[PDB]
C-alpha cells in the first residue's frame, strides 16, 4: 500500500504466446505477500488435516498453476508483461536522477 | 501507436457507410467508437470493436482487420449522422480518432 | 450515470485551472475516470486516467500542464489540475467514466468544461 512507483501493461500475446505452460501463477496462498516480498513455494497446498506428504490425494493441491497461452488469445486472454518501479521517492541519494537542466 | 481516420464521409439515407480507424504498427483488438453531436459529449457506439453499449442502433457496427478498425453504419437516417471517433486501446495514450464528420445527403 | 463538471475556467496563460468531475449515479471506487480534452473544432484528446482508490493518474505526453488527477472519494469527484496553461489548452475538458479493471471503456462522461486560456479577459 506504500509503494511509490509503477504498474505498466502491454500485450505480450504478440510475443510471449506460444504452447507456453512455463508461465505460471500462484492461484492460492494462505496470506498476502509482505511489501515487495515473493512466494516461491512449490510446497503442497494442504486443504485437509490429512498430510499429503509430497504426493497427490484428496484435495491435495500444488498451489502454483500455469496459464495455457492459446495463440488465438484475445484481449481478455492476452498476457501483459507488467513492470513496477520501486523507489522511496526522496530521503536517499540520486541513483536514477532527473536529466538536470 | 497512433491511429488514422478519414476526416469525412458523405452518404445518402439507407446506403451503407464504413469509416476506418487505422492504427500505426500494432493494433489492439479492443476499440471504441464515438458519435459526437455538435457541441455535445461524444457517446460510445462500439465497445471491444465488436459490440454496442445498450440502446445503440443496430445499424451501428464495428470491426477490425489488420491495422484498420471500421465504423460501419448500414441504412442511415438523416437523424443519424454525426462526428465519429475511434479510441485506441492499451499502448499507453488512448489515441482518439482525428474524428469523422458524417454527412447524409438527400435532404 | 452522472458526471458533473465545474464550469468554464478562463485564465491567463501560465496560470492554473483545476476542474472537478463530480460522480453520481454509480460507484466511484469501482471505476477509473478518463479525462478527455477536445480542442475547439479539434479531435478528442485524452489527458490521463485516474484511480478512485489510488493516485492512479497516467498522463499522456502530447502537451504538458504539470497535470495531476486527484479524486475526492468522499465526494466521488476527480479533479484535473491543468497548470502552465497555454492558449492552445483552450478546449472542452471531458471527464470520462473508466473501468477499474484494465479494460478501457468510457460509456458515460461529464458535460465538458470549456477553458479559455488567453491574456484576453472575459
Amino acid at each position: 500500500d506504500d509503494f511509490t512507483g509503477c504498474v505498466i501493461a502491454w500485450n505480450s500475446n504478440n510475443l510471449d504466446s506460444k504452447g507456453n505452460y512455463n508461465y505460471l501463477y500462484r492461484l492460492f496462498r494462505k496470506s498476502n505477500l509482505k511489501p515487495f516480498e515473493r512466494d516461491i513455494s512449490t510446497e503442497i497446498y494442504q486443504a485437509g488435516s490429512t498430510p499429503c506428504n509430497g504426493v497427490e490425494g484428496f484435495n491435495c493441491y500444488f498451489p502454483l498453476q500455469s496459464y495455457g497461452f492459446q495463440p488465438t488469445n484475445g484481449v481478455g486472454y492476452q498476457p501483459y508483461r507488467v513492470v513496477v518501479l520501486s523507489f522511496e521517492l526522496l530521503h536517499a541519494p540520486a541513483t536514477v536522477c532527473g536529466p538536470k537542466k | 501507436i497512433v491511429l488514422t481516420q478519414s476526416p469525412f464521409q458523405s452518404v445518402s439515407p439507407k446506403e451503407k457507410v464504413t469509416i476506418t480507424c487505422r492504427a500505426s504498427q500494432s493494433i489492439s483488438s479492443n476499440l471504441h467508437w464515438y458519435q459526437q453531436k455538435p457541441d455535445q459529449s461524444p457517446k460510445l457506439l462500439i465497445k471491444y470493436a465488436s459490440q454496442s453499449i445498450s440502446g445503440i442502433p443496430s445499424r451501428f457496427s464495428g470491426s477490425g482487420s489488420g491495422t484498420d478498425f471500421t465504423l460501419t453504419i448500414n441504412s442511415l437516417e438523416a437523424e443519424d449522422f454525426g462526428i465519429y471517433f475511434c479510441q485506441q486501446t492499451n499502448f499507453w495514450p488512448y489515441i482518439f480518432g482525428q474524428g469523422t464528420k458524417l454527412e447524409i445527403l438527400k435532404r | 450515470v452522472q458526471l458533473v463538471q465545474s464550469g468554464a475556467e478562463v485564465k491567463k496563460p501560465g496560470a492554473t485551472v483545476k476542474i472537478s468531475c463530480k460522480v453520481s449515479g454509480y460507484s466511484f471506487s469501482n471505476y477509473y475516470i478518463h479525462w478527455v480534452k477536445q480542442a475547439p473544432g479539434k479531435s478528442l484528446e485524452w489527458i490521463g486516467y485516474i484511480d478512485p482508490f489510488n493516485g492512479g493518474t497516467s498522463d499522456n505526453l502530447k502537451f504538458k500542464g504539470a497535470a495531476t488527477l486527484t479524486a475526492d472519494t468522499s465526494t466521488d469527484t476527480a479533479y484535473m489540475e491543468l497548470s502552465s496553461l497555454r492558449s492552445e489548452d483552450t478546449a472542452v475538458y471531458y471527464c470520462a467514466r473508466s473501468e477499474y479493471d484494465p479494460y478501457y471503456v468510457m460509456d458515460y462522461w461529464g458535460q465538458g468544461t470549456t477553458v479559455t486560456v488567453s491574456s484576453a479577459s472575459t
